[PDB]
């Protein structure tokens, strides 16, 4: 029996009663999952860290990428039952996840009295250890929100219900220049963003693809410090994202504080230089710089140098945090012991790729002031519960206060791409308004004699007529012809100079990944070494990053007209904003042009001359008829 | 009760705001009379929205509004529309109350959207009206926006609840009020460049809000 989402709620705890429900469920399904991940047979390849520990890898076929919400340092017991050694079991740690071209991940095995049998390859188990610590620190932000009344202040409190309280503005000195002097300046775009944001309470900055939401977000943190002359905190739901924000914040001269969990405190990183442990580290002086160089050689520490250890460590941790200008953390991370001290300012980038109760934890510590970066037209958060997500937990904190009548402040100048390729989904998603900030011939390539079906434009929707197969699972589909043209394409680049590490390759489903791979391996023109290094992975795996070139492979093709999630207007926005240079489309017309967002596409990339059929050395016009 | 509202309900509403309008329905009927309208357009939508969206929120608005058109409920009113109405209502009379110097082509609307409007001018001005004072409540920027350019006063399903909140004089309400009188006091008050009523105040001066006594969800 549980309260749908409201649009106004009378109270906190009402709101409390809505999404805690709907955490338990992502909770108990994240956790369930695991329990039948335990049960796989799987093989394990083994070899030696440097550190000489022993490491362990293997596949994981059960789930998706993205169904294992596992991360880097978590606990796992590698387990062994069969004939050809005793029972045996052993703790360790994630080191390594998979990526794109490598399937395993990474065991790093703790010592034990007795050894690993690494002579062995099948008859293992992997069981992940639950901690659920994520989800326990959302409940508590919720159930913190609705009985904390210093959690966050009133203001903010009445506009996350949806209450109607007279809008208020700080009475704060702004800059005469938004800019940072020494420092590249700020477009229009971008310094009206830092304007608008110092004197609310509560922003919300939209960052479409390649508009520099990172130079815009460290540039307003970097004013909040100077107006506030106090502790921002700084957050975003992925580390990378957190590490991206405090390196351009380091850049600023602010002094800027990495917070690491304890699990992953020896994560290589670009801002390792910044971590709190690193900063402990080197930062220690007398008791504390004698126990951490005995703790190194030794490995151990007694009884009473542990207690000794503890107690210096969080004195220093505490002195070095509260001496910040800035605390950077994931948001959930916000949640951490050690930062249960008060933050007034908070910014949080990518808030659009979180669910609200993760996006509440770092402002329920005494939030005054709150700017939420994002954009509602790319990629949201995973939740892995259907009836969850149904029941809401998918919409961001960005989006629901955008329903309350919250308008962004968008960042419109692009740098990333070509003009050509900006046009589609500038008109599609952004209401025309993105403009270019570089120009064709920065986004070309002179001597090009790639085929494209008009010189100066880098873009092309290839039709093909092929039909969607099933793969050996079933539940997936494949596309024969689409991963042959897919082939040609690539080829076809690689005769014009391109490097594989150039070219990415998205595609909806697991069918056509797995055989796009394959086949561009048993047949492709060129050395099959060549065609392993293309990235082929679904628009998740780019989201957030870029590639000269990107070949979109559609799959669907039926007599019934139906494309699955390929409907996806997010999606679609990802995946075509990915690319710099060129763009090719491979997919059947006739099929997609049924949706209206496809038929849009069909048609934009008609009028420019580029949806074509055919032979690639003797493309066509293509026949399909596209009605509005 | 003896204050009344008279609402014209689009499908949007019905969409985002459903848990808050069965709350008006139940609950807020103690002093206050509510007056629904239910327009083609929001059957139509809501049926387009549970069959091609798969919205299971737009199946359980049809459900509700089902249930709202079979009840016998004191102090609540419901009328489904009439499909024929719409044949019946001149544009010319939708017409004589649109903003000439309105950015939006109201000729050119589609179909459903030019039939909105016709329910709309028929509640607000023509025969429909019963000397009653009637808003349109909507969700969607695009509707209310046609809906401001031809004199049809609209609001949100969040203008309502805070509405209602007022009239059943709730905590939420009175906490609310509070808050406000407090900005009043201590803050400056300006008309910004947008035309809203802003008021300046002291970063370092905050208040909090009372959060009163309540019951937690627990696991």
């Amino acid at each position: 029996a549980i309260p749908p989402l409201l649009l106004r709620y009378q109270d906190a705890y009402e709101y409390q009663r809505s999404y805690g429900p709907l955490i338990k469920l992502e909770a108990d399904y994240d956790k369930q999952l695991k329990e039948s991940q335990a049960l796989e047979h799987i093989s394990v390849s083994w070899s030696l860290a440097l550190n000489n520990r022993h490491l362990a890898s293997f596949t994981l076929s059960t789930f998706e990428s993205n169904e294992l919400k596992v991360a880097i340092g978590d606990e796992m017991i590698l387990w062994y039952s069969g004939m050809q050694h005793p029972d045996w079991e052993g703790r360790g740690y994630i080191v390594r996840l998979p990526n794109s071209f490598q399937d395993t991940f990474t065991l790093e095995l703790k010592p034990s009295k007795t050894p690993p049998p690494t002579h062995l390859t099948t008859g293992f188990t992997a069981e992940f250890i639950w901690k659920g610590t994520s989800y326990d620190r959302m409940q508590d932000a919720l159930k913190k929100f609705a009985i904390d009344k210093k959690s966050i202040s009133g203001y903010l409190y009445y506009k996350i219900l949806g209450h109607q309280v007279v809008d208020i503005s700080f009475d704060v000195p702004l800059p005469k220049e938004f800019s940072i002097p020494n420092f590249a300046q700020l477009n229009s775009s971008q310094s009206n963003a830092v304007s608008h944001v110092l004197q609310r309470p509560l922003s919300l900055i939209q960052g479409p693809p390649g508009t520099g939401k990172t130079v815009t977000s460290a540039t307003i943190v970097y004013h909040l410090s100077k107006i506030h002359k106090d502790r921002i905190l700084v957050c975003a739901p992925s580390n990378v994202a957190v590490d991206h924000l405090a390196a351009k914040l380091r850049d600023l001269g602010l002094k800027v504080v990495r917070l690491t969990a304890k699990s992953r405190e020896d994560v290589e990183s670009s801002v390792s230089n910044l971590a709190l442990h690193n900063l402990v580290g080197r930062g220690a002086k007398g008791e504390l710089k004698n126990l951490l160089k005995l703790k190194d050689e030794v490995g151990e520490l007694s009884a009473s140098d542990t207690k000794r250890f503890v107690k210096l460590v969080r004195k220093t941790e505490a002195e070095i945090l509260n001496k910040a200008d800035v605390v950077c953390c994931t948001c959930v991370g916000a949640g951490d012991k050690r930062l249960d001290t008060k933050f007034r300012t908070v910014l949080i980038d990518e808030s659009t790729q979180a669910s609200e109760p993760e996006c509440l934890i770092p402002i329920v510590k005494g939030a005054k002031q709150v700017i939420l970066v994002g954009d509602h037209q790319q990629l949201g958060p995973v939740i892995l519960e259907r009836k969850a997500a149904d029941a809401g937990l998918k919409q961001s904190l960005f989006e629901r206060l955008i329903s309350l009548g919250h308008v962004p402040i968008r960042l419109e100048v692009q740098y990333r791409m070509n003009p050509y390729l900006s046009e589609f989904p500038s008109n599609m998603f952004y209401e025309g308004s993105l403009q270019n900030g570089v120009t064709i011939e920065q986004r070309t390539v002179p001597n090009s004699k790639f085929p494209w079906p008009i010189r100066g434009i880098p873009m092309m929707f290839w039709a093909n007529y092929g039909r969607e197969e099933i793969s050996a699972n079933g539940t997936s589909f494949l596309n024969r012809i689409e991963a042959m043209n897919c082939e040609r394409i690539i080829t076809k680049l690689f005769r014009d100079g391109v490097k594989p590490e150039q070219i990415g390759v998205i595609t909806p489903y697991e069918g056509q990944r797995a055989y796009i791979l394959q086949y561009m391996q048993m047949n492709g023109s060129l050395d099959k070494d060549l065609y392993i290094k293309v990235e082929v992975a679904s628009v998740d795996a780019f989201q957030g990053r870029e590639k000269d070139y990107i070949i979109l492979s559609c799959v669907r093709a039926n007599e019934q007209q139906a494309i699955g999630f390929l409907r996806d207007p997010r999606r679609l926005n990802v995946g075509l904003t990915r690319a710099k240079y060129g763009l090719v489309i491979l997919g059947n017309p006739r099929s997609l042009a049924r949706n209206t967002l496809w038929n849009h596409l069909l048609i934009h990339f008609r009028e420019k001359g580029c949806l074509v059929e055919g032979t690639l050395d003797n493309l066509q016009l293509c026949t399909v008829q596209l009605v509005r | 009760g003896s204050t009344q509202y008279n609402f014209i309900i689009d499908a949007s509403a019905f969409e985002k705001g459903l848990g808050n309008i069965k709350r008006w329905c139940s609950d807020c009927t103690e002093a206050v009379t509510l007056n629904f309208y239910i327009p083609t357009f929001t059957l139509n939508e809501l049926d387009f929205l549970q069959q091609r969206r798969k919205s299971f929120a737009a199946r359980e608005s049809l459900k509700f509004i089902d249930r709202l058109d079979d009840s016998k409920f004191a102090n609540l009113k419901v009328f489904i529309e009439f499909p024929e109405v719409l044949d019946i209502i001149l544009w010319s009379d939708v017409m004589e109350h649109n903003d000439s110097s309105g950015k939006i082509n109201i000729a050119k609307l589609p179909k459903r959207l030019k039939n909105l409007l016709k329910s709309c001018i028929y509640k607000c001005y023509l025969e429909g009206n019963e000397g009653l004072h009637w808003f349109l409540i909507s969700e969607d920027p695009q509707i209310r926006e046609m809906a401001m350019q031809c004199n049809i006063p609209s609001c949100s399903i969040v203008d309502v609840d805070s509405i209602l909140s007022k009239d059943m004089n709730d905590k939420s309400f009175r906490e609310s009020e509070k808050f406000n009188n407090m900005m009043l006091k201590n803050g400056t008050k300006e008309e910004s460049e947008n035309g809203r009523e802003i008021i300046r105040t002291n970063f370092n001066k905050t208040v909090y809000a009372s959060r009163g006594t309540g019951e937690l969800w627990s696991p």
